[PDB]
């Protein structure tokens, strides 16, 4: 096999040596990376953590509506005059109820401002899975994402409906329907300052609108098994990952065309690695996604693994292990329903039974060097990279989170030089889309906030 | 000392390997799921193999399920952790045994096939 | 409903004739192959232009259906619009003889 | 998985074909060739002239597969065994045996003639 | 003396593509493992059906004439006799060649890889130095 | 050519072969299952000279690579299998297996071959984003996933066809006089 790539060698070099730019550069004037580096300025120790519980139970997300001024704007991107540049929250819970918060203080628990919940009534009258068009949702939302213009929210779930709702009025503003029966809509996006909707959709297609027209601009498809989630940036773009397969792909919109990246590691060669030199698992499958600038993005899976990826690349760059952590260990008692104390331990034979922690979310500000992961551990893990863009570390903690971490969003606020970042989750008891979780306690479904300055 | 009841678990490659095929059974119907409905199907005779979990509290009410598959050849494997079979079989739930039935128009068959030769050299 | 879409991709402009440039993909699900003409307005007011000077051409439709290749431009006078096009095309838009 | 025949591996050394390879050739597939015990017992009593036939029959990539039965007639050896089994492919050559197995049904017959092997009753051919 | 001194148009002339071996450019694709920029399957078959996929070089081909268009800015036409052959024979090896997007008459063919490498091939080692610094 | 007849092509096993693959796979010519076969005798006999060049040939090396990993692509060949003699076992019912009717009726979308048959030649059945309508496709493994009704086929999509609505509006007349 050296002597292919011996070949490979003889190749390259024989190509090389078988083988207008300032007329491109001058059409060019006819006509990004990581640029922040705060996160050593946090103060994580002193963090100030609040928790809220809410009514309704199993909540499953937040759209903090950010109101960023822009250069050609300077007092307000947002419409109204009575808004002001303040913080919005919204949470949408298998209640079927989205819930409006004001978050724009820091000092004080988010306060509720407005609600809409859906009953049983906006099922509609035929089964003709064409004409969807009742106004409210009537199953199990599970998504909600709101304009960056301050113009709407959009809501999703397993009702194959995407409604979008009115930022003031909270009146369904309109609806789509998605024109299937497996159209289950579970992940939202939005071209960051633009109108144009990402819809994540477990029939493996990735539907794109634009909202403030209402229209259905162009479909993708390509996975092997459920588009899970989704993320996008500035560029007209999205990442996408697939649950039960083991792919995270980049959809280049327009062009229309993909890239693949796959895992590949084992758990038998962490074994040859220490044997070269404890307790290894499987790449089971890849759940929750950011991108955190136009060139690298991170990517959690359910064995606890989180992974730092690089365009240039293939396999991933950083692999990270169960993270965070390993699960409560089953007790011999209800294991194995018989007296004898040996034969409890002999049932639940060693190591082989145990369970990592999943990665539940895991959301980044762009082009920082901080993520933050969450899991049914009760804290909130916060990650800084390395500059090199080769490795991250463990920050630190935030245990003021207890239960199912479920969405994860952060808010800026202050000057350039000083700056106040809140943290604001969702945890529920369960996962966002079954059962799965078996009797955690402590937990109560609600918000977790954090503020940590400077 | 000797070997435990729960005896064979699978490797983690084994284990993915089984998921996944689990999954694509439970998507072209070819999976039937839950502990009696695996019992019905290995007492009718048309179920290819069995998948228990181990991680049941406890371990004996489905335990029940190797005697009928030595009784009758069909092959069985404990996979480690039930809520990753309720994972793979993709309804909301711990499924604690579930059972992969017998079918020829089948876009899976010979993924199975290879399985379960996987399983009964481990065996 | 219709996702009134051209991609009016290929994007490229020149200010000596001062006129912009790029190309057509038609991508309207559910419309048949939506005419030059109320494209012509439509560009109209996306480009804050004029009537005449929006002009776009040559379209064919690809398969599956909501696509069309195409090749459009705009002006940016009236009186580049109305003396460098060629005849063919103004009568196309109705404004020759 | 063919049982070859004294006929043969006479013709083959006439024709300069290989035994495997132009086996493998005419197939287009992968084929272990057997000699039946007692074809190698034919080989051996035809004798001091065809001392060559038999030192290349002995070749390491011919399996051998015995026999049980009281005699020396391959031909008969070669028509037991396929009248019950139907996994096989009959290289022969002899136009007594290849009637006999023309009559048969579901046995694929292979014959040499010309420059190299050719078959007759397998589909499955190209 | 005497000599020409003249343009060597032709060497200053491309052949990369005439050398082009694509199995092993496969396999350095492999090697070398960036990420491939395939596209969607509406994107890739070609005719209700009516012809296979595509080919990975009617890929290639497909977007370098679009890049024509994306710079030059103009497009072809219905040219008799040109299109009419090159339209025939890439669809009749279409038809014969390719199987569900992967070609076949790559190994049907009968252009070897030793005549591209060549043991080391241009400025190749034929000396025992040359050997010994090539080795260190 | 692009179909061959083989060179002995009446005969007892030849024949009844043939009636059982196009019974099986519902398809409706000797003209089918030869052009299959054809390009299946071109692919192998590559393989067996590729085994005809001895170990360790770069050409060997590297074209083996080539036409493994292409013939898994295409789906015929499975992931575990990577080897040349593997490339010389296949046959010619599992090209039959990858054509698209075959596929839609073991996905389950159809319940005979011959529904199938019918299905996509009545342009309902979507691989992808298109509507194919050729019943030979040669799906692949992502669109093997991939497979299912047109969006706006009435089977998995929008308003009913002309003979439910033709009748739907019969018997609105019937209760209308
Ligand atoms: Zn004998």
């Amino acid at each position: 096999a050296d002597k292919r790539r011996r070949l490979a060698k003889q190749y390259l070099e024989n190509l090389k040596s078988e083988a207008g730019d300032l007329d491109k550069d001058i059409i060019a004037s006819r006509l990004g990376r990581v640029f922040r580096y705060f996160g050593d300025k946090l103060l994580i120790s002193e963090a100030k953590q609040s928790f809220t519980r809410v009514g309704e139970n199993n909540l499953t997300c937040i759209s903090c509506f950010q109101p960023v001024l822009n250069k050609y704007t300077f007092e307000e991107s947002s419409n109204g005059d009575k808004n002001k540049g303040r913080l919005f929250a919204y949470t949408v819970s298998k209640d079927l109820q989205l819930t409006k918060y004001d978050i724009t203080d820091f000092s004080k628990r988010p306060k509720k401002l407005k609600y809409a919940k859906g009953g049983a009534k906006y099922i509609p009258t035929s089964k003709h899975e064409y004409e969807n068009t009742t106004e409210g949702h009537y199953d199990e939302i599970l998504t909600v994402a709101a304009s960056p213009d301050g113009k709407y929210v959009v809501t999703g779930g397993r009702d194959r409906k995407l409604i979008v709702w009115s930022t003031e009025s909270l009146s369904p503003v309109k609806v789509i329907p998605t024109k299937d029966r497996r159209g289950e809509v579970l992940s939202l996006a939005f071209r960051k300052n633009s109108d144009q909707l990402y819809a994540s959709c477990a029939d493996f297609k990735i539907r794109t609108y634009s909202i403030n027209q209402f229209s259905q601009l162009e479909i993708l498809y390509g996975h092997h098994d459920i588009v899970e989630d989704i993320s996008a940036l500035a560029m007209e773009r999205c990442v996408t990952v697939g649950a039960r397969d083991r792919t995270a792909m980049l959809w280049k919109i327009p062009d229309e065309t993909r890239l693949t990246f796959r895992g590949g590691d084992e758990p038998q060669k962490l074994l040859r690695r220490w044997m070269k030199e404890p307790l290894f698992f499987c790449e089971g499958s890849i759940d929750v996604v950011s991108m955190v600038d136009d060139f690298h993005f991170i990517t959690g899976s359910d064995n606890g693994n989180i992974c730092l990826w690089s365009l240039a690349k293939k396999k991933p760059i950083f692999t990270e292990r169960i993270a965070h952590g390993i699960l409560p260990e089953p007790s011999f008692n209800d294991i194995s329903g018989e007296t004898d104390e040996e034969l409890r331990k002999r049932q639940l034979q060693g190591k082989k039974l145990l369970q990592p922690f999943w990665i539940t979310s895991l959301y980044a500000i762009p082009y920082s060097n901080v993520f933050i992961s969450g899991s049914w551990s009760g804290s909130l893990k916060v990650w800084k990279i390395s500059d090199n863009l080769r490795s991250f570390e463990l920050l630190g903690e935030l245990s003021g989170a207890k239960g199912v971490v479920t969405k994860i969003q952060v808010v800026e606020s202050g000057k350039h030089g000083k700056e106040k970042f809140r943290i604001l989750a969702s945890i529920a008891k369960e996962h966002r889309l079954g059962r799965w979780i078996a009797n955690v306690s402590g937990a109560r479904n609600g918000i977790y906030s954090a503020v940590i300055d400077q | 000392a000797p070997n435990p009841k729960a005896f064979p678990l699978a490797d983690a490659a084994l284990t993915q390997q089984i998921l996944d095929v689990v999954q694509q059974a439970a998507n072209l119907r070819q999976l039937k799921k839950g502990a009696n409905e695996a019992t019905k199907t290995l007492n009718r005779g048309i179920s290819e193999f069995i998948i228990m979990a181990a991680d049941c509290e406890p371990i004996e009410i489905l335990l029940h399920l190797p005697l009928l598959c030595e009784d009758k050849n069909v092959p069985y494997v404990f996979v480690p952790s039930r809520v990753a079979l309720g994972r793979a079989c993709g309804v909301s739930r711990p499924v604690i045994a579930a059972s992969i039935t017998t079918n020829d128009a089948s876009a899976i068959k010979t993924q199975i096939y290879a399985v379960k030769d996987k399983i009964e050299t481990l065996l | 409903s219709d996702a009134v879409t051209i991609r009016t991709r290929k994007v490229i402009s020149n200010p000596l004739l001062a006129r912009k440039q790029f190309v057509v993909d038609v991508l309207h699900p559910n419309r048949a192959n939506v005419s030059k003409d109320e494209l012509r307005e439509k560009l109209a007011e996306v480009y804050k232009a004029e009537k005449d000077a929006v002009s776009v051409f040559g379209f064919r439709t690809q398969f599956g259906g909501g696509k069309s290749v195409g090749f459009g431009l705009v002006y940016n006078s009236v009186a580049e619009a109305k003396k460098f096009e060629p005849t063919y095309r103004l009568v196309r838009y109705g404004l020759a003889e | 998985q063919v049982l070859i025949d004294t006929n043969f591996i006479n013709f083959s050394i006439q024709k300069k074909v290989d035994i495997v390879r132009g086996m493998m050739d005419c197939l287009l597939a992968k084929c272990n060739p057997l000699i039946t015990d007692c074809v190698m017992a034919e080989l051996e009593k035809l004798g001091p002239k065809y001392r060559i036939a038999l030192k290349l029959a002995r070749d390491p990539r011919i399996k051998r597969l015995s026999c049980s039965h009281k005699g020396t007639y391959a031909d008969d050896c070669l028509v037991h065994r396929v009248l019950q089994h139907k996994c096989y492919i009959v290289a022969t050559n002899d136009a007594g045996l290849k009637q006999r197995i023309r009559k048969i049904p579901g046995i694929p017959l292979m014959s040499v003639g010309g420059h190299a092997y050719v078959i007759e009753k397998l589909p499955d051919v190209f | 003396t005497h000599f020409e001194d003249r343009f060597d148009a032709r060497e200053h002339k491309d052949r990369s593509n005439k050398s082009r071996m694509q199995a092993m450019e496969e396999y350095i694709r492999e090697s070398s493992d960036q990420p491939d920029w395939s596209a969607s399957i509406g994107a890739d078959i070609v005719n209700h059906g009516r012809g296979g996929i595509k080919s990975l070089r009617d890929t290639e081909k497909e977007r370098r004439v679009t890049s024509f268009e994306e710079d030059n800015f103009t497009r072809l036409n219905i040219t008799n006799k040109a299109e009419k052959r090159k339209q025939k024979q890439r669809e009749r090896n279409a038809r014969m060649n390719v199987i569900g997007g992967e070609d076949f008459g790559i190994f049907s063919s009968k252009r070897k890889l030793e005549d591209s490498t060549s043991r080391r091939g241009a400025k190749k080692t034929r000396s025992a130095w040359d050997r010994a610094q090539r080795r260190l | 050519k692009t179909y061959s007849t083989p060179k002995r092509p009446y005969e007892s096993s030849r024949l009844d072969a043939e009636l059982k693959l196009a019974g099986e796979f519902g398809l409706k010519n000797k003209k089918e299952i030869y052009r299959i076969s054809f390009q299946l005798s071109k692919i192998r006999r590559a393989a067996r000279d590729l085994l005809t060049r001895d170990e360790k040939d770069p050409k060997r090396l590297f074209e083996g690579n080539a036409l493994i990993r292409r013939l898994v692509r295409v789906g015929v060949l499975s992931e575990d299998k990577k080897k040349l003699d593997y490339v010389l076992a296949l046959k010619v019912e599992d090209f039959l297996e990858r054509r698209l009717q075959t596929q839609v009726y073991k996905l389950g979308l159809a319940k005979s071959v011959h529904h199938a048959r019918v299905l996509i030649t009545q342009r309902h059945i979507a691989v992808g984003k298109q509507i194919v309508n050729i019943p030979s496709f040669m799906v692949r493994l992502d669109s093997e996933k991939h497979i299912d009704f047109a969006p706006t086929s009435p089977f998995g999509g929008a308003r009913p066809g002309r003979v439910a609505r033709r009748n739907a509006a019969r018997k609105a007349e019937a209760s209308g006089e």
